[PDB]
């Protein structure tokens, strides 16, 4: 949701490393990780 | 028919028995997922909010150092700026599990930060690098202070990569609770259990308490074998969480001090040289969350039957066959064992 009721707010999108998650030093999932876009309630 | 045991006549046919099934596993899949939905969020919370902790650390650790090298070492700098990025930057990348050696990364930080000081603030007047870079070794110029930061933040940092490979692999293993795959003989108990009754013309009769008790026993025989591991994986996790931000924020005050300790001899050094060349109370707060969840795996088929619809009173309910007045009475699992066993000796080495 929006944090900010009016004007410019933020809304989050999570992307794990957990499916399959690194084990034995395997290599970390590449990219970023959060997502956020700017809405306008 | 393969699933439905015609005892009269039948009002479904071999298809319908198909979606019956296909509506089974739908059914135990929402049912898994809604007993797993609260564990999951926590640990999902607690990891993505460790992860940007830690990153936020670094950074702001990163930046101290940069300020207090602009502030107190201007001659240093644009230099400094470069060897204090890639260090942190190597520190990050060892948190977030890939391979990085943490004395290479504090021999790399004074083997890059000696030949400036020299340059810049003892002898004042870029071939010669290398041997300044070799003497800094050769001569011990930082005396024990870089064995020092070694073992203070390889120690911190090695607990703080093992506790989010933790975090990790449980959000990974409760992912896959809700999507374990079933034999075919669990799908037919099943699809007998909750549909089959449709197929002898009942509208509402709910099967057994004590035939949901056998059913869901007869198919979660593995699954309930993983609440040892499980249990085991819960106290590691509270005896590892018995570190790194005070760490690596004093940083930049040692390495002031190293600096000051080498600047101390500069006296014979020049001439020498010159001839040769709220987190802890989130932990705590996570792992007192997570001890309720410590009968997850044993209390699960306890779950799936309370939480689908069951004659309680095994009176006047169904069977799986028929309508009587009272009852008469591993490879998926395989690797969640195998990762919960890999991560539980990790942790309890690290204790
Ligand atoms: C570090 O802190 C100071 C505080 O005044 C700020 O001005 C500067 O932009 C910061 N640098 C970084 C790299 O965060
Ligand atoms: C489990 O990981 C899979 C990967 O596609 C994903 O589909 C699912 O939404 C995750 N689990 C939960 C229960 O949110």
């Amino acid at each position: 949701a929006c944090n900010v009721r009016c004007g410019r707010g933020w809304q989050k999108r999570s992307r794990t490393c957990t499916n399959p998650a690194p084990l034995n030093g395997g290599a970390f999932c590449e990219g970023m990780s959060v997502q956020k876009i700017t809405c306008t309630a | 028919l393969q699933v439905c045991l015609p005892k009269g006549p039948t009002c479904c046919s071999r298809k319908m028995e198909e979606k019956y099934q296909l509506t089974a596993r739908l059914n135990m899949e929402q049912l898994l997922q809604s007993a797993s939905m609260e564990l999951k969020f926590l640990i999902i919370q607690n990891a993505a909010v460790f992860q940007e902790a830690f990153e936020i650390v670094v950074r702001h650790a990163k930046n101290y150092t940069n300020a207090m090298f602009k502030n107190n070492y201007p001659s240093l700098t644009p230099q400094a700026f470069e060897f204090v990025g890639e260090f942190f930057t190597d520190v990050s990348l060892y948190i977030l599990g890939s391979d990085i050696n943490v004395d290479d990364m504090v021999n790399e930080l004074f083997d890059s930060l000696f030949p400036v000081i020299y340059t810049q603030m003892m002898n004042p007047g870029l071939d010669i690098n290398e041997c300044l870079r070799g003497a800094r070794r050769d001569l011990k110029v930082f005396g024990s202070f870089p064995k020092l930061i070694m073992t203070q933040v390889s120690k911190s940092l090695q607990v703080t990569r093992i506790f989010l490979q933790a975090l990790n692999l449980g959000i990974e293993v409760i992912n896959t609770t809700d999507h374990l795959k079933f034999s075919k003989d669990c799908g037919r108990m099943l699809t007998r259990m909750w549909y089959c009754s449709y197929c002898q013309g009942l509208m509402m009769v709910k099967p057994c308490g004590g035939y949901c008790n056998v059913v869901m026993q007869g198919c979660m025989a593995g699954v309930v074998e993983i609440d040892k591991y499980w249990r085991e994986y819960i106290l590691s996790l509270e005896e590892l969480v018995n570190d790194m931000e005070n760490v690596l924020l004093g940083l930049f005050s040692t390495i002031h001090d190293s600096i000051q300790y080498v600047q101390k001899n500069g006296g014979k050094l020049t001439t020498t040289i010159g001839k040769l060349c709220t987190l802890s109370s989130r932990r705590r707060e996570l792992i007192q969350k997570l001890k309720s969840f410590i009968n997850f795996y044993s209390a699960l088929p306890g779950y799936i039957c309370s939480h689908s619809p069951v004659a309680e009173n095994d009176t006047l309910c169904w069977n799986g066959q028929e309508l009587v007045e009272r009852y008469s009475q591993e490879p998926v699992v395989s690797q969640i064992i195998d990762k919960l066993k890999h991560i539980n000796q990790l942790l309890r080495t690290m204790s």
